[PDB]
């Protein structure tokens, strides 16, 4: 019989649990058709001017100046088109205003130091795609829809048959909860995707926080997979955003996060490390095992060849 | 206490970049102070 499949992401916020949901819509559902995807235009829009924005904010916080005196005028410009902008469509003026901002070297450098306060992960990618996305004729790609940040207003789920499974996927994310909440999330759950931003483990520190993200994550997830209740729950571990890691590994030290790491920063050694640092938090590596796998959530192939695997250990996983 | 988990996750699922998810809204077109 067709059994019912419990899955819980969690993680942390910007860890790309949304984007896990959208991908299951896009590989085991109907996706997104062209007609649903125009639907987008006006989210990709205001996604890419909030990336913007984001950066110029930034910049007067680190005291970083335009690359050109000029790009000043073209900053309060962008507030007030954005401002009277009618929601779906760009301007050629806008649209200017922006491409010339994201080219400005000072925007780059506030750019490139990102670490330092917090910007979205879909940026850098609409904001290089100016080109195709300011035309009046643009239409949103899946992967363009997949990209997009939408408000988080409660529980969000989704559901799908795979393997002759009722998969229902659900995801909190954001939405503050109470106990009661959380408890009716948890009773049931047959499995638990536990969504790690490996990226994130170069931010400075914030204000009112005693330790990075990255070990505030561990700190869950290490109360998660050692709570008893769970000890017959599937345990899935997604180190996400590998290719971001990647990118970072080269230019920042692991070392910022774990100032006791004597390893190579090589993409390798950086992750290995970082695998372990998790994995160990299991108090009964005889008892429980974690499912790790490193993943890039908005890379629709790798999403699907990980939850395919993650599929066959959900059933063996049924002691059958 | 669960109740702590409960806070955990709260505390932990919440973080990050603000302001950079929805429509436009007039609360995020405010104008940066170094730029009035
Ligand atoms: N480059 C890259 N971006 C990612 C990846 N996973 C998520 N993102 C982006 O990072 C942001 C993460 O937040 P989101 O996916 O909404 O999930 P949530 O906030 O954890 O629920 C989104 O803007 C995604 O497009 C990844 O593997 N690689
Ligand atoms: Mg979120």
């Amino acid at each position: 019989g067709a059994r019912e499949v419990k899955l819980l992401l969690l993680g942390a916020g910007e860890s790309g649990k949304s984007t896990i949901v959208k991908q299951m819509k896009i590989i085991h559902e109907a996706g997104y058709s062209e007609e649903e995807c125009k639907q987008y235009k006006a989210v990709v829009y205001s996604n890419t001017i909030q990336s913007i924005i984001a950066i110029i904010r930034a910049m007067g916080r680190l005291k970083i100046d335009f690359g050109d005196s000029a790009r000043a005028d073209d900053a309060r410009q962008l507030f007030v088109l954005a401002g009277a902008a009618e929601e779906g469509f760009m301007t050629a003026e806008l649209a200017g205003v922006i491409k010339r901002l994201w080219k400005d070297s000072g925007v780059q450098a506030c750019f490139n130091r990102s670490r330092e306060y917090q910007l979205n992960d879909s940026a850098a990618y609409y904001l290089n795609d100016l080109d195709r996305i300011a035309q009046p004729n643009y239409i949103p790609t899946q992967q363009d829809v997949l990209r997009t940040r939408v408000k988080t207003t409660g529980i969000v789920e989704t559901h799908f048959t795979f393997k002759d499974l009722h998969f229902k996927m659900f995801d909190v994310g954001g939405q503050r909860s109470e106990r009661k909440k959380w408890i009716h999330c948890f009773e049931g759950v047959t499995a638990i995707i536990f969504c790690v931003a490996l990226s994130d483990y170069d931010l400075v520190l914030a204000e009112d926080e005693e330790m990075n993200r990255m070990h505030e994550s561990m700190k869950l997830f290490d109360s998660i997979c050692n709570n008893k209740w769970f000890t017959d729950t599937s345990i899935i571990l997604f180190l996400n955003k590998k290719d971001l890691f990647e990118e970072k590994i080269k230019k920042s030290p692991l070392t910022i996060c774990y100032p006791e790491y004597a390893g190579s920063n090589t993409y390798e050694e950086a992750a290995a490390y970082i695998q372990c640092q998790f994995e160990d938090l299991n108090k009964r590596k005889d008892t429980k095992e974690i499912y790790t796998h490193f993943t890039c959530a908005t890379d629709t192939k790798n999403v699907q060849f990980v939850f395919d695997a993650v599929t066959d250990v959900i059933i063996k996983n049924n002691l059958k | 206490d669960i109740e702590g988990l409960v806070e955990l996750l709260n505390r932990v699922q919440s973080s990050g970049a603000h302001d950079q998810r929805g429509l436009l809204r007039k609360e995020d077109l405010v104008l940066p102070e170094f730029l009035q």
